[PDB]
């Protein structure tokens, strides 16, 4: 009983950001089947 | 150091770009001081995460307890991401961490 601690969890160490859509270039698509 | 800081108290969806993916996470916080020591031990949390991707088990950070939990993306191929010209690859699975405090 315990938890394992993050300190001894391995970590993704790269560069992370924010998809958000509309700002630094980022887009998203959704499938459509009708068009306008 | 850190990206965009957390709506603490509420339910959000997060994506994130990290090497050449997508990622959609789902942040949960059950019963429930100094805002970015709080968004750096959620990115650690995040970062926890990416790095075991298929080896998802409960961990206990400075403040919290993170139960990790790993769905199917329902309707990714409905889906497409760029960063401009560049197609991001969606991971095709929703993180939802589940953040409950030690006490």
């Amino acid at each position: 009983t315990g938890y394992i601690s993050i300190d001894a969890m391995k970590k993704f160490l790269g560069e992370l950001h924010d998809f958000i859509p509309g700002t630094s270039g980022y887009l998203a698509y959704h499938v459509q089947n009708e068009i306008n | 150091s850190s990206l965009k800081p957390f709506t603490y108290p509420f339910p959000e969806t997060r994506f994130l770009h990290a090497g050449p993916n997508v990622y959609k996470f789902k942040i949960r916080y059950g019963k429930s001081e100094n805002k970015e020591v709080i968004t750096q031990e959620l990115e650690d949390s995040v970062r926890v995460v990416l790095g075991n991707l298929d080896n998802l088990q409960p961990f206990a950070t400075e403040h919290f307890i993170v139960f990790p939990y790993k769905s199917k993306w329902e309707r990714v191929s409905h889906l497409k991401f760029k960063h401009g010209e560049i197609i991001l690859i969606p991971y095709p699975f929703v993180f939802t961490l589940y953040v409950e405090m030690k006490w």
